[PDB]
């Protein structure tokens, strides 16, 4: 087959796991926690709303971000 | 680098070797010839060899 | 507005934007590098002179012998452009150089001169540039491609991930030079900061701050931010910042007042730090186990002894504490460190110096840049200072402290040349903060870091090279150095540098064949960016990091088109309105923007400069008057983009095209395509091939007719006027009354370039099309080239194409091309293959060029003259004579029986050996000129002879035709004298021209003007005497040939080929294809009215490959030739020029936003019968790429014709005569026609040539030589069963030099037995495991 | 090696399954030495010099001497990349006018080769082993198995299986509905005559041969209610299979598993036969159903608009509550890319859900919805070309493009190609496709 055509298979496959991998990091599944996982802060009402489930507050999820884009 | 890779020596080419139409000529007259010798005598035939 | 000659075919022009910049001359960077190189130049800065002044002046060892610069020249050459492709020669100009050897007396620092003999000493020949970018170094047109490499700065790299396995990224910082010693900081895994000079061993990288007179207290205060605690009166008060404390943990109460606004354990969010701003806390009271982990900035030692308490960078327990607090201290200095933002770095560097002060650092630098060398106070400091520090060993250059300030975030782009304390520390503050968070890393793509050479920096940087390697033997004769005997050239050698320059111009990654087989090749071939070569990466090294696209060629280099397969993205092809900017880095156009308006001010940007604006997007539809037409529009400020607010917006982009390059910006209806399609479209548009009569895009993107002027194809007019003499070969232009110089008017004249070979092996052939007695305006085309019409690019050819199955004859990709394609020879190409029969020298003889051949009668000689070269015409086919020649071959040595025969026959076996030029085999063509070059050492034949006379008489007559306007010239300012003062006006057209020196003329100033203006005729007379005196000799001279033949004999061949199963063709889409059946007229389809759809495509190929824009741009031609056929109909029926400019107008506006408005009100009745019989073939379109023509434009400009809306016809089959169910498509597409021909690439040899060393298959002609039987082949085969085919495979048809001959008696003698015996090569691999000393043999049982 | 060749090919299917064309002029000069032995054997000419005049001047008596060496002579096939031990392949010649080594269709997908200009190399057997072992281990029809799997590797590929799917579907009223056949002859008497379409739900009497008499043949006949498509393709089926093998709507996967069968009941003599039987007819009636491509055919669903309105409005609630303070700026990234996957989604599964069943016609009553004969949908539903993705991409949204390092860009392309693009979605496209091609050219 054409030269074309296998970059076209090559793109659907990267494109499909980066967008898998982001589907597959956002919960969208409740399990309320209603305080952190880390720091024991209350997490207030619209970030447990957006994001139903979501273990931490909105500073420790930021930091731990911020060590991680350092990419541990 | 021109090509997919070579070296020069890989295309110099031949001149001692001898066009296989060449090598089959000379047998089929090498036979052709003995045919014709057949068609003389002993005299005529080994002195025309012997020549 | 439009001229008289764009009036010929006014291409409707849909697009909906206002072109504000007009697309510059598309060849800047060639033309323009090469004339900043070379040119006497009043200022230090780039060209030779950089060169000259960088290299000399030469002092010799100190000795008063020096050889300075003064000035230099260009000769003109001696053989001009298209006598040195003829000849061979390389288009050079010799250089001069005005050399002054001046010598200083010994007992003299400076003091008194004792010569200066200043002589003028040749050195190299500069190859000059064509006026189309292209050199010429042996005969052929070649093209130096423009570099891309890393700018000389800084750079801030990650090499994220994979190292140490724990994920953890580093961040290493590089201050590359222009020129010295490098210098590089690295982060460990373990986190502490390490430096490396040039890339030895590592280092402690305080060592470097240390040998900067950096001590711990400033290095501490430089690297960190302070926190003072506070001893007031009860247990380790603190000073409280607020903003300290994001992100953090609370091991303590934080009250304040006696009140708890934060409590312990918690993490302080922001909503604490808030409250403590309202409520204005300064100095909290901790506890002293928070102090416990702190930092000690400042030295402390007791006060009372001297005795050192703690040391600068030591963690505070609570002892020191404690032992300070008796001491009398109220302020304590802090670090303040943090595990997110304000990390401990230096200071645990700090912790891994070994070293404590100065000068043992300045002795460890030493000891790393050198071993063995023993430490010292003054070694050290010179080896430190001559580092970083020294103009002569160090510098980086104006373009390095550009990139270096403006990599800073600094303020002044250009300064000095060496480092300093503020950049070292600068670099080290970046580092550390790029791993702090905030800042970010600078990938290697992005062209802030790609500076752009092109021939004009590489070629000086060659001569430099060479400047180098001669001033090395400058100052060794100076060694030796007698004052006054040895002139400025004794010293020099030419050779040198014309070696380096030459090496460079005829061998380079870069300087390369010309792509010259259609002008969009050439074109797009000398803007080129390539990343390889001397100084760039090579694939190998890198890599795939620059294979990327990155957001920074958003109009500095095509995303579209570059070239698939092994080497992509290492030849970006730089974009449409891209230049070089002042220092090299690529930069674009953007139009300026107020408060709120689009300004119409152009303004370039560089790559540096771009990501601190926010720029507009081209597809914005702004207000008739420069504001936009929403508050919002799409923008694009630093790689990402968005909608932004109407009030912030500094850029608008230049034009919708700017994104792409001359490749792909004439894909008509890009903008439906998948990138990778739009990428093997332009790639299989560089290689259209020109056809016979070459016809139109009859849908284009507008750019088509600048790339046909801007390329050097078309003969465009250097002046407007009149047409005096058109004519085949030459086209005499009248210049103006306007136009026209003051002394000497005269005419311009165009000599055109006939028949003619291009690298390629094709056609560049040149043809008028403004006929006689004709207006022409400045700046317009007068004679087509090779694939464009009327000055419109033209690569293929229209044609009528279906898309339906149509029997499996277009499978996969395969093309189905009716008869009436091939009978009209409308992709019939001219190929014009050059075969030359040298005439050698060889210790048996010289080699002959007889007519007189052995063992051929008159049959194979009918076509030869009298002397042994064909005639010029003779139709030579497959395996004829063109050039007889024979070769004196003593010793005959008869055989046997052969020697029987001889006497049998008494035919007396001749001492010369056949070797004439003959024909290839399989070409069948014209011979359409045959040139004669003799070394001059022999007595040139009779054809020669011939040929000689011939081109005399035409040079002849060439320079007398010239002669003749230049005295028209110069009789006309003698007019222009006697006009002033006393003219007799009737009295001077009636008698002879010749006898008007003889004049009347009163004897004041006009006298004296006659007699002047006589002795510029007379000089004008001897100077074409003498100047048709030089080109006699020119052409009369020997050649100076190849050391070693006697004549060479150029004949060439003009084969036609037409179209044949096989012939890849392709739209521009990138729909690939093989014609696979030349069908007759008969069994096409047909559609209701008649007419045979010629081509027949393939519907399986529309939506598995996205290129839906080939099914646009058919339904945008099926309309064209609507309209076409309607004009048609208007103009055979023949009606007036009334209902042709009704309809042309209709055809002219229709509907939507245009900017293409022409109002034939204008057009004179007898224009608009001459624009209709240009449109009687079809109304060409344009579409601008990214900004084409929507559906339904298309739809109504259907129904301005008569074609069903639907785009798709009901088709007949041609066989059956009965229609094809659901309605096919069918429309006008423009297809080229790439030159993979099929009898280039076919090939097939049963006993050719062989090799030397290894008896295997070796041809040559067209690789005459079998295919390679690789290795993979031999696994298929011993897959199989099948071993006998292999052991032939490779004993029989290819090595065993008895088993091919004994292969080949069987095979003629019908026996088709094999004898296989052994390969040569496995016997040339005993040979040479033997001949080291390994006894391999065979046993043998 | 000695004694080969290439060329450009191309596509010819005129042919059967075990022959290729190949040039006059490439076969005179492959097979030289043996037309020379021929010549001085017939003796049409004394000594091999003048044999070699005679087919140095291409007179009439060496094309017959040439086309009886070629008569049982067989040659081997071979592209460039030699994947596996299908690269190459035997063939008898059938000689040629032009120059290209015309292949059969069915050989592709074993050879890889598409007909755009890839170069195929003519190697010639000498020995008399080496013709048996091309005759009897490398013939083309004693390869139709892939190594790697039993199943045959003659699967038809493109054209063919559009002309199938075509010639056998159903619409709901179009001619010659509903009446009686006597068979597949006068089905076929029927449609090449004009009084009843391709496909019109008709009952014949069609002879289906099951033999499950141990390898002995049971007649058995019936009336099934077919079309005149399966019925008139029926005919070409061999007596081994059953009837209903043909009597559903025959895409690819079903057609290849129709060889499957055909090879597992009956061998590889019928198989043959049949493999080039089933080319034959499916190139006619594809090339028959004039099934072409056209930009009417792409039809945006009119809701996308609704859909791509309500994505934007989610991504702006989440930027707003992005400046609130309540996501972090990973979470709203990962939401924004959520809902824009979703949408993708959605508007993928409402186009094709417009695309598919949008023909509702009207059978002799009110009305009905059927199965669409939609061009680009054909095509993309039978397997010839393409699938759910690039019809997505042609008329929905077309995904969000994903720069090269993996970090999917936020911005998607809410455009199409039936729709233009602006120039910042195209500038985007280019990222994930200059990678595409980095790194299917690298392999
Ligand atoms: C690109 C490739 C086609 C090329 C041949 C196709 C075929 C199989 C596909 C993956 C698998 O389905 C598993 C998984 C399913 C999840 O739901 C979404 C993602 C996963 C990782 C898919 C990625 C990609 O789409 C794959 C590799
Ligand atoms: C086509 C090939 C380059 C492909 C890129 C060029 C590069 C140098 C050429 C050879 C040399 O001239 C030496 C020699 C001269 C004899 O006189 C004729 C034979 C030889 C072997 C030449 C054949 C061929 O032409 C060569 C290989
Ligand atoms: C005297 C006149 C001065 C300009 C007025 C000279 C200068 C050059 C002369 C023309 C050129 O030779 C080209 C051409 C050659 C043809 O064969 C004969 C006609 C042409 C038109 C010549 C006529 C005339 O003689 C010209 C214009
Ligand atoms: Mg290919
Ligand atoms: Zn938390």
């Amino acid at each position: 087959s054409d030269e074309a055509d296998e970059a076209y298979s090559v793109t659907e496959q990267l494109t499909m796991t980066g967008i898998n991998r982001i589907r597959q990091k956002i919960n969208a599944h409740g399990i309320p926690v209603y305080l952190c996982e880390a720091c024991g802060n209350p997490i207030p009402e619209a970030r447990r709303k957006i994001f139903p489930g979501v273990t931490l507050c909105v500073e420790c999820q930021a930091y731990q971000e911020r060590q991680r884009k350092h990419y541990a | 680098g021109d090509d997919e890779d070579s070296h020069l020596g890989d295309f110099i080419e031949d001149t001692t070797l001898e066009l296989p139409l060449d090598s089959a000529t000379t047998e089929s007259l090498r036979a052709a010839t003995h045919d014709v010798l057949a068609g003389l005598t002993a005299r005529e035939a080994k002195v025309l060899r012997m020549r | 507005v439009y001229s008289y000659t764009e009036k010929k075919r006014i291409r409707k022009d849909f697009g909906k934007r206002p072109q504000v910049l007009d697309v510059p001359y598309l060849l800047s960077i060639q033309l323009d590098s090469f004339q900043k190189f070379i040119e006497q130049d009043p200022e230090g800065q780039y060209g030779l002179e950089a060169a000259f002044r960088s290299v000399f002046p030469i002092q010799s060892y100190s000795g008063n012998s020096e050889l300075q610069y003064v000035s230099y020249r260009l000769g003109e050459p001696v053989f001009d452009v298209q006598e040195c492709q003829i000849r061979g020669v390389t288009y050079s100009a010799p250089l001069r150089v005005k050399l002054r050897l001046v010598i200083y007396e010994r007992e003299a620092p400076e003091g008194t001169v004792k010569d200066i003999k200043e002589q003028e000493v040749y050195m190299g020949e500069i190859p000059l540039m064509t006026d189309n970018g292209t050199f010429v170094i042996n005969g052929t047109e070649r093209v130096i491609v423009s570099q891309l490499h890393r700018s000389p700065g800084v750079f801030f790299d990650s090499d994220k991930g994979k190292t140490h396995s724990s994920g953890k990224v580093l961040y290493n910082a590089r201050i590359i030079p222009y020129r010295g010693s490098w210098l590089d900081f690295e982060f460990d895994p373990k986190d502490n900061l390490f430096v490396r000079i040039d890339r030895r061993r590592k280092l402690p990288a305080t060592i470097i701050l240390r040998a900067l007179n950096y001590t711990t207290e400033q290095i501490l205060d430089l690297f960190f931010e302070k926190v003072i605690f506070e001893i007031r009166d009860n247990k380790l008060q603190m000073e409280l910042v607020p903003e300290r404390l994001r992100g953090e943990t609370a091991s303590f109460d934080i009250e304040a007042n006696g009140k708890v606004y934060v409590e312990k354990g918690r993490r302080i969010t922001a909503r604490h730090i808030r409250q403590l701003e309202k409520d204005d806390v300064k100095l909290i009271e901790v506890p002293v186990e928070y102090i416990a982990g702190k930092v000690v900035a400042k030295d402390y030692i007791d006060e009372s002894t001297g005795e050192l308490i703690c040391a600068a960078n030591m963690e505070l327990s609570l002892d020191l504490l404690a032992k300070l607090s008796q001491s009398g201290h109220k302020r304590i200095e802090t670090l303040f460190t943090n595990d997110l933002d304000h990390g401990p770095y230096i200071s645990e560097t700090l912790r891994v110096d070994p070293t404590n002060d100065r000068l043992s650092a300045l002795v460890e630098i030493y000891r790393m840049m050198r071993p063995g060398e023993p430490p010292t106070r003054e070694a050290a400091e010179s080896l430190f200072e001559n580092l970083f520090f020294s103009e002569d060993r160090y510098d980086l250059s104006a373009v390095g402290r550009m990139k270096f300030n403006r990599s800073l975030l600094r303020e002044e782009i250009e300064g000095s040349g060496i480092l300093s304390k503020d950049d070292i520390i600068d670099v080290m503050k970046k580092l550390i903060d790029i791993r702090n968070g905030k800042g970010e890393v600078d990938d290697i793509d992005h062209l802030g870091n790609r500076r752009i050479r092109s021939v004009g920096e590489m070629a000086e940087n060659q001569f430099r090279v060479g400047l180098v390697r001669v001033e090395r033997a400058v100052k060794e004769r100076l060694s030796l150095g007698d004052l006054d005997t040895l002139m400025p050239q004794d010293m020099i050698n030419a050779k040198p540098i014309s070696a380096a320059v030459k090496e460079f111009f005829g061998s380079s990654q870069l300087s390369q064949f010309m792509d010259q087989n259609n002008p969009l090749s050439e074109i797009t071939h000398k803007r080129r960016i390539s990343a390889l070569g001397p100084g760039g990466l090579t694939r190998e090294r890198a890599g795939f990091e620059v294979r990327d696209v990155h957001p920074t060629h958003y109009g500095r280099v095509c995303p579209i088109e570059t070239p698939e397969g092994p080497n992509i993205g290492l030849i970006n092809s730089l974009s449409v309105y891209a230049q070089t900017n002042e220092y090299g880095f690529l930069e674009t156009p953007y139009r300026k923007v107020t408060d709120g308006v689009v300004t119409d001010e152009i303004h370039y940007l560089s790559a540096i400069e771009e990501g601190n604006y926010v720029i507009a997007q081209a597809n914005s539809n702004l207000d008739e008057e420069g504001h936009f037409v929403e508050d919002l529009v799409t923008c694009r400020s630093k790689g990402e983009s968005s909608l932004f607010s109407r009030d912030q917006v500094d850029y608008m982009d230049v034009s919708t095209q700017q994104v792409v390059s001359v490749g792909a910006s004439l894909i008509p209806f890009l903008e439906h395509d998948d990138a990778n399609r739009a990428l093997m479209g332009a790639n299989m548009q560089r290689q259209a091939v020109p056809t016979l009569r070459a016809d139109k895009p009859l849908v284009g993107t507008g750019m088509e007719r600048a790339v046909a002027v801007d390329s050097g194809v078309t003969a465009v007019a250097k002046r407007g006027g009149v047409v005096q003499y058109v004519d085949a070969s030459r086209i005499v232009i009248k210049v103006n009354e306007d136009e026209m110089y003051p002394g000497e008017a005269g005419i311009d004249i165009y000599n055109l370039t006939k028949y003619t070979r291009s690298n390629q092996n094709t056609c560049i052939n040149q043809m008028p099309c403004v006929s006689l007695g004709e207006p022409v305006e400045r700046g317009d085309v007068l004679a087509d080239g090779p694939s464009t019409d009327l000055g419109e690019l033209a690569l293929g050819q229209n044609m009528r194409v279906a898309f339906m199955p149509w029997n499996g004859y277009n499978f996969e990709d395969s093309i189905l091309v009716s008869e009436r394609v091939v009978q009209e020879d409308r992709f019939t190409t001219i190929h014009i293959q050059e075969l030359a029969c040298v005439s050698r020298d060889t210790k048996l003889g010289p080699e002959e060029i007889t007519a007189d051949i052995p063992n051929v009668g008159e049959a194979a000689l009918s076509k030869l003259d009298e002397s042994g070269i064909v005639y010029i015409g003779a139709e030579v086919t497959g395996g004829d004579i063109l050039v007889g020649k024979v070769t004196p071959k003593g010793e005959t040595q008869l055989t046997p029986e052969e020697k029987l025969l001889r006497a049998i026959f008494g035919e007396k076996a001749s001492d010369v050996k056949d070797s004439s030029l003959r024909v290839p085999n399989g070409v069948s063509g014209t011979v359409i000129d045959v040139q004669v070059f003799t070394r001059d050492g022999v007595e040139k034949d009779k054809r020669a002879l011939e040929i000689e006379e011939m081109q005399l008489k035409q040079a002849k007559k060439d320079l007398s035709e010239e002669l003749q306007i230049l005295e028209a010239g110069l009789f006309s300012r003698i007019r222009a004298v006697l006009v002033a003062g006393g003219v007799e006006a009737e009295k001077l057209d009636k008698l002879p021209r010749d006898r008007w020196l003889e004049l009347g003329l009163t004897d004041e100033e006009k006298q004296n003007q006659l007699e002047q203006l006589a002795e510029q005729y007379d000089e004008l007379k001897h100077e074409f005497e003498k100047k048709l005196e030089a080109k006699r000799r020119k052409i009369t001279q020997g050649d100076d040939l190849a050391p070693g033949v006697l004549k060479i004999v150029k004949v060439y061949l003009a084969v036609k080929r037409r179209i044949q199963p096989g012939d890849k063709m392709a739209g521009r889409h990138g729909n690939k294809g093989v014609i696979s059946k030349i069908n007759p007229i008969e069994d096409m389809p047909y559609d209701e009215n008649g007419t045979p759809v010629d081509i027949v495509l393939n519907p399986l190929g529309v939506p598995s490959r996205m290129n839906i824009g080939q099914i646009l741009e058919t339904h945008l031609g099926m309309a064209a030739k609507g309209i076409g056929d309607k004009i048609n109909a208007m103009l055979k029926q023949q009606q007036e020029v009334a209902k042709l400019r009704e309809f042309i107008q209709r055809a002219y506006d229709l509907g939507a936003d245009v900017r293409q408005k022409v109002d034939l009100s204008t057009f004179s009745d007898e224009e608009v019968m001459r624009l209709a019989e240009n449109l009687r073939k079809g109304m060409p379109i344009a579409t601008p790429v990214f900004d084409g023509a929507k559906e339904a434009e298309i739809k109504e400009l259907l129904k301005l014709g008569d074609l069903p809306t639907s785009g798709q016809i009901r088709l007949y089959d041609g066989r059956t005569g009965e229609q094809f169910e659901r309605p096919v498509t069918v429309g006008y597409m423009y297809m080229l026609k790439l030159n993979h021909l099929v009898d280039d690439k076919m090939h097939a040899r049963s006993t050719g040539s062989y090799s030397l060393v290894t008896q295997q298959p070796l041809g040559g002609k067209a690789q005459f030589g079998g295919q390679r039987f690789g290795e993979m082949e031999v696994w298929a085969l011993e897959a199989y069963g099948a071993a006998y085919t292999l052991q032939e495979m490779l004993t029989v048809k290819s090595d065993d030099v008895n088993g091919r001959t004994k292969m080949y008696k069987n095979i003629v003698d019908g026996n088709h037995q094999m004898e296989p015996g052994m390969p040569e090569s496995f016997n040339v691999l005993l040979k040479e495991i033997r001949s080291l000393g390994i006894n391999i043999e065979l046993e043998d049982e | 090696v000695d004694y080969s060749g290439r060329s450009v090919i191309t596509v010819g299917p005129y042919l059967r399954l075990h022959q290729c064309g190949l040039p006059k002029k490439m076969a005179l000069e492959l097979f030289k030495p043996f037309i020379y032995g021929k010549l001085e054997l017939r003796g049409l000419a004394t000594t091999i010099k003048a044999a070699k005049k005679m087919v140095e001047r291409e007179e009439a008596v060496v094309w017959d001497i040439l086309d009886e060496v070629i008569r049982e002579h067989p040659v081997l096939l071979n592209r460039a990349p030699t994947l596996h031990r299908l690269g190459i392949q035997a063939f008898e010649p059938v000689l040629i006018e032009g120059k290209a080594i015309q292949l059969h269709p069915l050989v592709c997908a074993a050879y890889n080769a598409d007909f755009d200009g890839d170069q195929m190399a003519v190697h010639v057997p000498l020995t008399l082993e080496a013709q048996l072992e091309a005759r009897a281990l490398m013939m083309s029809t004693n390869n139709i198995l892939s190594p790697a799997n039993g199943e045959p590797i003659i699967v038809p590929s493109q054209d063919v299986v559009l002309g199938l799917y075509y010639m056998t579907r159903d619409c709901v009223n179009a001619k010659g509905e509903g009446m009686v056949l006597t068979g597949p002859k006068e089905a076929e008497r029927l449609y090449r005559s004009g009084l009843a379409s391709l496909h019109a739900r008709v009952k014949v009497r069609i002879t289906e041969y099951e033999k499950d008499a141990n390898g002995e043949l049971v007649a058995k006949t019936s009336l099934k209610d077919t079309t005149v498509g399966r019925a008139i393709l029926w005919m070409i089926v061999p007596k081994g299979l059953p009837y209903s093998i043909v009597n559903q709507a025959l895409g690819k996967k079903a057609i290849s598993k129709m060889l499957n069968t055909c090879y597992r009941i009956l061998g590889l003599k019928p198989t043959v036969i049949f493999a080039d039987q089933i080319m034959y007819t499916g190139f006619a009636y594809a090339a028959r159903s004039g099934a072409s491509v056209g930009i009417d055919d792409m039809v945006i669903p009119e809701k996308k608009h609704e859909i791509i309105s309500e994505a934007e409005a989610e991504v702006a609630e989440i930027q707003e509550q992005f400046q609130s303070g309540l996501v972090t700026a990973g979470e709203r990234y990962n939401k924004v890319i959520d809902i824009w996957a979703a949408a993708n989604d959605r508007v993928s599964k409402a186009m094709m859900d417009n695309l598919q069943t949008e023909t509702v016609i009207n059978r002799d009553g009110q009305e009905e919805k059927q199965v669409s004969f939609n061009s680009i949908y054909m095509m993309a539903d039978s397997g010839a070309r393409g699938s759910a993705a690039q019809i997505r991409q042609l008329a929905g949204m077309r995904g969000l493009m994903a720069k090269p390092d993996g970090s999917i860009i936020e911005t998607p392309i809410t455009a199409n190609f039936r729709e233009g693009l602006n120039v910042l979605q195209y500038f985007i496209s280019t990222h994930g496709a200059r990678k595409g091609l980095a790194d299917t050219a690298l392999k």
